[PDB]
DNA sequence: CAGTCCCTGTTCGAGCGCCGG
DNA sequence: GCACCGGCGCTCGAACAGGGACTGT
C-alpha cells in the first residue's frame, strides 16, 4: 500500500536468482493457489509473463499449532544477492544480553510486511511459479509488492517502524530484550515464567494495538550449555580398547596440542590379539588422567567474528541421538552440543534432521544472531526429496550434504 | 487472423544490437516453396515487407512436417538468441497419460499455424528481418520482417504458452468442470458432459479460440476412440504408446546405440523389464558418432530379450483418485532396477526403471533406495502425491541397515513382498573383537614416482606375509593388503589398518563395485563367519602397525 | 611444518539421443 | 550447407575436495 518505498540494490557483478521450480504434491498446490489467488486480489503479488527471467521456489509448510497452510518462499539465493543492503547498509543490530536470559519466546510478526511497498526496480527479483498436478497447464508465474517474507531484507526495511512501535514498551520495560530474525521476534526475560507468559501477552497486545498481528514452548539459553568430549572408565584395558582410546586422542591431539599419547603407544608394543587384557603403567595412568583433565577444561581461543560464517556438523548417533558442532575456522569450536529424541512423535531420521536442523539454527540465532552453514549427514537426493515434510521455520539456512564414517565412534558419543 | 491479445514485452541484451548475417543458398525446391508460405502470410499481415531502412537479416530455411505435403518455415535465430535477454521457461514439464483420470466425453484439438498467430512486439520486429532469395538471383529478394511469433526464436514457446493461458482462463471461469490438458498448441478437453452437450462446448471452444486467432482446422479428433495425443494412443478405458519401430540392421554405428537406448528408454514407460545398461556400454570411451561399433556378447542378449519384450500388446490404465496409489519394485540385473506403479493386480498406470550407478562401491539396499526415491519424486509430479511401496527387502535387514548406517535414511510406508532375487546385506562387521581368533596388522605402501608397491601382514602367533606389487597406488597397496588377510586367514579374523579410505569402504558394506580388487573383497567377506576391522594412527608407536609399515618399506 | 604432487571420490554442466510441441 | 523450448537417459570432462606421501628451508 502506496507511501515511499526504499531503492534496494544489487551488487554490481552479482544477477538475481535464477533457480527452478522443485515438484510439489496435491494437498500443498492447492494451498498454494487459494494463498496466492488471495493474495493477489488483496494487492500484494501480481500476474508476470515469461520476460521476467528470474525465479525462486514457493511452497507451503504447516506450522505447530495451527492447521492453515504457510506460504513459504525459498529466498535463500536473493538474500546471497543483496547482503550489503540487509547486513551493511540496513543492519539489525545483535544483542549479546538474551543468551544470558532464562525465557525466550519466539513470535511470528511477519504478517507486518505485507502492509509495506516493495521498489518498483526489485519486485523482478521476487518472482515465482506455480506448478501444476501432472502438468496440465504451465506454470503460473508471480511477484511481489509488497515486502516478502523469507527475504532477510525485508526486517532491514521495516527496522524504521519496528523500533518505533518497540520504543514506548522498551522504555517501561528496559530489562526486556526484544531481537528481530526474519519474520521472527524473540524477546527474552530474566523474570519467572509465569510473569514472563503474561509480559508477552502484553506485547502481543501492544503490537495488535499499533497495527500488528501475531497468531512450556519459549527457549531456555542457560538450560541448553556445551558438552565435553569424554573418554570411557573401564576397570581393565584391553588391547582394542588401548587402540581406540588412542585414536580417540590423536583427533583430538587437533584441537588441544597439549594432549601426549606416548606412553599409551608404549603399553602396545609388539604385536598382541586385540582381546589380550593390559594391564596400565604407573606413567600410562598419569596420562589417561592428565589428558582427561585437558578435555575437562574447554579450549581458549574462541571468538565469534562477524565477517565469517558461521558453519555446523551433525552426527547422527543412532537411537535417536544427534551431535552437533558449531565452529568458524576448524577445530575451533564456538558451541557443541546434544539432541535427544522429542517424546510423541515417530521415528524417521529425516524427521530428526529436519528438527535438529532447526533447533541449532534457533540456537544459533538466539546466541549469534546469524544462521549456520550445514554440513548434513544424508545423501543429497534423500534430503530434497522429504525435508519439506518436516519444515516448520519462516527461514531456510545454507547446506552442503557429506559422507564421512565414524572412525573413532565419534569423539561425542559414550 | 492474428491475436488481439497484448504483445510480451521483449528486449535485447545490453549494449549489443540485432543479427547482421546473410542468407545462404538453398535448393530451388525450397525456394519455391517458401515464396508460397511468404505469400500467405503477408496478404495475411503476418509478415511486413521492408525497405532499406531495416539493416538486420538472418538466414531462413524449410523443414517438411510430420504428414508431408506442407513446409514448416524454419529461421536460424542462433545470433539473435545470444543479443536477445533470458527468459523464463513456463513449460516445467511432459504430461503423462497415467495422470489422467476417466472421462465421459474427450476431443482432442490441435491449433493449426500456432507461433504464426500470435503478435510479436511493435519494437523488436525489427531484428526478426530476413530474406527469401529469388528463383535464379537477379537483383534484390523480397525482403520481409516478423509481425508474429517466429519459428526458431529463443523467446517464442515461453511467450506462446504463457499467451495460450491468457486466451483459455476466460472459457475455464465459465466452464470449471472441464479439464484442458494445454500443451503448447494441442489441447486434449475432457469432460464428464454427454456427447451432445460435449460436442456443443467444443463449439463454443472453437469459436472461443477463433475470436483469439487461434483456429482450429478440420483435423481434429472428434470422438475417435484411437486418439493420438502426445505419442500415445488413448482409448476411454486404456492407453497405450504410438507404435514404436525399433530397427534391425547387421553393422551398428554410435550413432546408432544412442537412438536404440533413446528408443529402449521411451519405451520403459509401460513395457515392463526393460535394460539397458550393456547397449550403453558401448557409448563409453567417447568415440565418433559416425564410427562402427561392434555389438558384444552381453549386449547381443539384451537387444534380443528386449525385442521380445516389444512385440507384445501393453495397456496402462488412467487414474481413480478414490484409490489409493501402489508402487513395485524388482531387481533385474547388477544395479538394475524396474518398478510399476499400479491401483490393481494386472492393471498398471506406469512402470519404469532405475539404472544409475551413483558411486564407485554401492550396494542393492542403498540402491533400492534411490530407486524408491526416484518414484516418490515422479509420482508427486504426475498424480501430487507418494506411493505405498512394495519392496524385495525383510523389513529386519532394513531395520538393521538404517539403525547402523551413519548417514541419515528413510523410505516411506512399504510393505515386504517374497519375490526372488531379494535385497539383503551380504555380510556384517562385528561391534567388538573375536576371542580366539587370530590378529592380523596390515599396511601397504608404493613408491608414486616408480609405480612400484609393496604390501603384506603380520599377525600375533607369527605368520607374515609381503607380496611385490607392478603398476600400484598408495591406496591400492593398502587394500591389497585387506585382501590377503583375509585370504590367509580362517573363518573368524581380526583385521586392524591404518587406513581410513580402505576401512571407510568396507564399512559401508559394498556388495558391488568398479574396481576388481574390492569385488573380490567382498567375495571373501561373504565366505567369512567373524570379521572384526579396526582403525589405528600411522605414525605412532603402536606395536602391531609399526612391524608391518617398516615390511612395506624398500 | 608448509606448500606440493598424486589418488580418489564427488558434483555440475555439456553433449547426444528419445519423446513432446 | 539446418532454428527453438521442455522432460527423461547416458557418458564425458571440468572443477573441486580430502588424505597420504614428498620436499624443502
Ligand atoms: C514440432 C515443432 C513445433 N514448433 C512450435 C511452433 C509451432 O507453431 C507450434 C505448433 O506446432 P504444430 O502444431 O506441430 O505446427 P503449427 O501449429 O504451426 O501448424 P499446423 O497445426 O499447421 O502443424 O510448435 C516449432 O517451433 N518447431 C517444431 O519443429
Ligand atoms: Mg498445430
Ligand atoms: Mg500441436
Ligand atoms: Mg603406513
Ligand atoms: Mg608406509
Amino acid at each position: 500500500s502506496p507511501i515511499e518505498t526504499v531503492p534496494v540494490k544489487l551488487k554490481p557483478g552479482m544477477d538475481g536468482p535464477k533457480v527452478k521450480q522443485w515438484p510439489l504434491t496435491e494437498e500443498k498446490i492447492k494451498a498454494l493457489v487459494e494463498i496466492c489467488t488471495e493474495m493477489e486480489k488483496e494487492g500484494k503479488i501480481s500476474k508476470i509473463g515469461p520476460e521476467n527471467p528470474y525465479n525462486t521456489p514457493v511452497f507451503a509448510i504447516k506450522k505447530k499449532d495451527s492447521t492453515k497452510w504457510r506460504k513459504l518462499v525459498d529466498f535463500r539465493e536473493l538474500n546471497k544477492r543483496t547482503q550489503d543492503f540487509w547486513e551493511v547498509q540496513l543492519g539489525i543490530p545483535h544483542p549479546a544480553g538474551l543468551k544470558k536470559k532464562k525465557s525466550v519466546t519466539v513470535l511470528d510478526v511477519g504478517d507486518a510486511y505485507f502492509s509495506v511497498p516493495l521498489d518498483e526496480d526489485f519486485r523482478k527479483y521476487t518472482a515465482f511459479t506455480i506448478p501444476s498436478i501432472n502438468n496440465e497447464t504451465p506454470g503460473i508465474r508471480y511477484q511481489y509488492n509488497v515486502l516478502p517474507q523469507g527475504w532477510k531484507g525485508s526486517p532491514a526495511i521495516f527496522q524504521s517502524s519496528m523500533t518505533k512501535i518497540l520504543e514506548p514498551f522498551r522504555k517501561q520495560n528496559p530489562d526486556i530484550v526484544i531481537y528481530q530474525y526474519m519474520d521472527d521476534l524473540y524477546v527474552g526475560s530474566d523474570l519467572e515464567i509465569g510473569q514472563h507468559r503474561t509480559k508477552i501477552e502484553e506485547l502481543r497486545q501492544h503490537l495488535l494495538r499499533w497495527g500488528l498481528t501475531t497468531p512450556g514452548y519459549e527457549l531456555h539459553p542457560d538450560k541448553w550449555t556445551v558438552q565435553p568430549i569424554v573418554l570411557p572408565e573401564k576397570d581393565s584395558w584391553t588391547v582394542n580398547d588401548i587402540q581406540k582410546l588412542v585414536g580417540k586422542l590423536n583427533w583430538a591431539s587437533q584441537i588441544y596440542p597439549g594432549i601426549k599419547v606416548r606412553q599409551l603407544c608404549k603399553l602396545l608394543r609388539g604385536t598382541k590379539a586385540l582381546t589380550e587384557v593390559i594391564p596400565l603403567t604407573e606413567e600410562a595412568e598419569l596420562e589417561l588422567a592428565e589428558n582427561r583433565e585437558i578435555l575437562k577444561e574447554p579450549v581458549h581461543g574462541v571468538y565469534y567474528d562477524p565477517s565469517k560464517d558461521l558453519i555446523a556438523e551433525i552426527q547422527k548417533q543412532g537411537q535417536g541421538q544427534w551431535t552437533y558442532q558449531i565452529y568458524q575456522e576448524p577445530f575451533k569450536n564456538l558451541k557443541t552440543g546434544k539432541y535427544a529424541r522429542m517424546r510423541g512423535a515417530h521415528t524417521n531420521d529425516v524427521k530428526q534432521l529436519t528438527e535438529a536442523v532447526q533447533k541449532i539454527t534457533t540456537e544459533s540465532i538466539v546466541i549469534w544472531g546469524k544462521t549456520p552453514k550445514f554440513k548434513l549427514p544424508i545423501q543429497k537426493e534423500t534430503w530434497e526429496t522429504w525435508w519439506t515434510e518436516y519444515w516448520q521455520a519462516t527461514w531456510i539456512p545454507e547446506w552442503e550434504f557429506v559422507n564421512t564414517p565414524p572412525l573413532v565412534k565419534l569423539w561425542y558419543q559414550l | 487472423k492474428i491475436s488481439p491479445i497484448e504483445t510480451v514485452p521483449v528486449k535485447l541484451k545490453p549494449g549489443m544490437d540485432g543479427p547482421k548475417v546473410k542468407q545462404w543458398p538453398l535448393t530451388e525446391e525450397k525456394i519455391k516453396a517458401l515464396v508460397e508460405i511468404c505469400t500467405e502470410m503477408e496478404k495475411e499481415g503476418k509478415i511486413s515487407k521492408i525497405g532499406p531502412e531495416n539493416p538486420y537479416n538472418t538466414p531462413v530455411f524449410a523443414i517438411k512436417k510430420k504428414d508431408s505435403t506442407k513446409w514448416r518455415k524454419l529461421v536460424d535465430f542462433r545470433e539473435l538468441n545470444k543479443r536477445t535477454q533470458d527468459f523464463w521457461e513456463v513449460q516445467l514439464g511432459i504430461p503423462h497419460p497415467a495422470g489422467l483420470k476417466k472421462k465421459k466425453s474427450v476431443t482432442v484439438l490441435d491449433v493449426g499455424d500456432a507461433y504464426f498467430s500470435v503478435p510479436l512486439d511493435e519494437d523488436f520486429r525489427k531484428y526478426t528481418a530476413f530474406t527469401i532469395p529469388s528463383i535464379n538471383n537477379e537483383t534484390p529478394g523480397i525482403r520481409y520482417q516478423y509481425n508474429v511469433l517466429p519459428q526458431g526464436w529463443k523467446g517464442s514457446p515461453a511467450i506462446f504458452q504463457s499467451s495460450m493461458t491468457k486466451i483459455l482462463e476466460p472459457f475455464r471461469k465459465q466452464n470449471p468442470d472441464i479439464v484442458i490438458y494445454q500443451y503448447m498448441d494441442d489441447l486434449y478437453v475432457g469432460s464428464d458432459l454427454e456427447i451432445g452437450q460435449h460436442r456443443t462446448k467444443i463449439e463454443e471452444l472453437r469459436q472461443h479460440l477463433l475470436r483469439w486467432g487461434l483456429t482450429t482446422p478440420d483435423k481434429k479428433h472428434q470422438k475417435e476412440p484411437p486418439f493420438l495425443w502426445m505419442g500415445y494412443e488413448l482409448h476411454p478405458d486404456k492407453w497405450t504408446v504410438q507404435p514404436i519401430v525399433l530397427p534391425e540392421k547387421d553393422s551398428w554405428t554410435v550413432n546408432d546405440i544412442c537412438k536404440l537406448v533413446g528408443k529402449l528408454n521411451w519405451a520403459s514407460q509401460i513395457y515392463p523389464g526393460i535394460k539397458v545398461r550393456q547397449l550403453c556400454k558401448l557409448l563409453r570411451g567417447t568415440k565418433a558418432l559416425t564410427e562402427v561399433i561392434p555389438l558384444t556378447e552381453e549386449a547381443e542378449l539384451e537387444l534380443a530379450e528386449n525385442r521380445e519384450i516389444l512385440k507384445e500388446p501393453v495397456h496402462g490404465v488412467y487414474y481413480d483418485p478414490s484409490k489409493d496409489l501402489i508402487a513395485e519394485i524388482q531387481k533385474q540385473g547388477q544395479g538394475q532396477w524396474t518398478y510399476q506403479i499400479y491401483q490393481e493386480p494386472f492393471k498398471n498406470l506406469k512402470t519404469g526403471k532405475y539404472a544409475r550407478m551413483r558411486g564407485a562401491h554401492t550396494n542393492d539396499v542403498k540402491q533400492l533406495t534411490e530407486a524408491v526415491q526416484k518414484i516418490t519424486t515422479e509420482s508427486i509430479v504426475i498424480w501430487g502425491k507418494t506411493p505405498k511401496f512394495k519392496l524385495p527387502i525383510q523389513k529386519e535387514t532394513w531395520e538393521t541397515w538404517w539403525t547402523e548406517y551413519w548417514q541419515a535414511t528413510w523410505i516411506p510406508e512399504w510393505e515386504f513382498v517374497n519375490t526372488p532375487p531379494l535385497v539383503k546385506l551380504w555380510y556384517q562387521l562385528e561391534k567388538e573383537p573375536i576371542v580366539g581368533a587370530e590378529t592380523f596388522y596390515v599396511d601397504g605402501a608404493a613408491n608414486r614416482e616408480t609405480k612400484l608397491g609393496k604390501a603384506g601382514y603380520v599377525t600375533n602367533k607369527g605368520r607374515q606375509k609381503v607380496v611385490p606389487l607392478t603398476d600400484t597406488t598408495n591406496q591400492k597397496t593398502q587394500l591389497q593388503a585387506i585382501y590377503l588377510a583375509l585370504q590367509d586367514s580362517g573363518l573368524e579374523v581380526n583385521i586392524v589398518t591404518d587406513s581410513q579410505y580402505a576401512l571407510g569402504i568396507i564399512q559401508a558394506q559394498p556388495d558391488e563395485s568398479e574396481s576388481e580388487l574390492v569385488n573380490q573383497i567382498i567375495e571373501q567377506l561373504i565366505k567369512k563367519e567373524k570379521v572384526y576391522l579396526a582403525w589405528v594412527p600411522a605414525h605412532k608407536g603402536i606395536g602391531g602397525n609399526e612391524q608391518v609399515d617398516k615390511l612395506v618399506s624398500a
